[PDB]
């Protein structure tokens, strides 16, 4: 299935935001397949957030996610300049990665 | 072809005696026409386990 993201957020610097994602489809493998990335303007993407009850190294622990039944949630601590970017989420569970809208994250 | 020759065949002989001296066959009628009712459904999710 298709993914959906809101179209932009907005939060000040030291407050937190949630992203949310709704459409992640499941397989006989588990619930967990939802992936975030971060793509700044004039870069590729880069992974953030995978596993959501777990992180990559060298990510910050302000990043964190979370799933409930069929919504992705993207949780942000601390809200800083370097954070305006497009951030996507991803499900990869039946073999097939599908991208969402995307959301602009401005503070 | 008749009735003779079949119990000719069933004798395994040319020549048959009087009287019925044996049974002939058995009568079983065939059908006609075929009736598949299963049942009425949408596909089977077998891609969320290969």
């Amino acid at each position: 299935s298709a993914l959906t993201q809101p179209p932009s957020a907005s939060g000040s610097p030291g407050q937190s935001v949630t992203i949310s994602c709704t459409g992640a489809s499941s397989d006989v493998g588990g619930y967990n397949y939802v992936s975030w990335y971060q793509q700044h303007p004039g870069k590729a993407p880069k992974l953030m957030i995978y596993e959501v009850n777990k992180r990559p190294s060298g990510v910050p622990d302000r990043f964190s996610g979370s799933k409930s039944g069929n919504t992705a949630s993207l949780t942000i601590s601390g809200l800083q300049a370097d954070d305006e970017a497009d951030y996507y989420c991803c499900s990869y569970a039946l073999s097939r990665v599908v991208f969402g809208g995307g959301t602009m994250l401005t503070v | 072809l008749d009735p003779l020759s079949e119990t000719k065949c069933t004798l395994k002989s040319f020549t048959v005696e009087k009287g019925i001296y044996q049974t002939s066959n058995f009568r079983v009628q065939p059908t006609e026409s075929i009736v598949r009712f299963p049942n009425i459904t949408n596909l089977c999710p077998f891609h969320e386990v290969f």
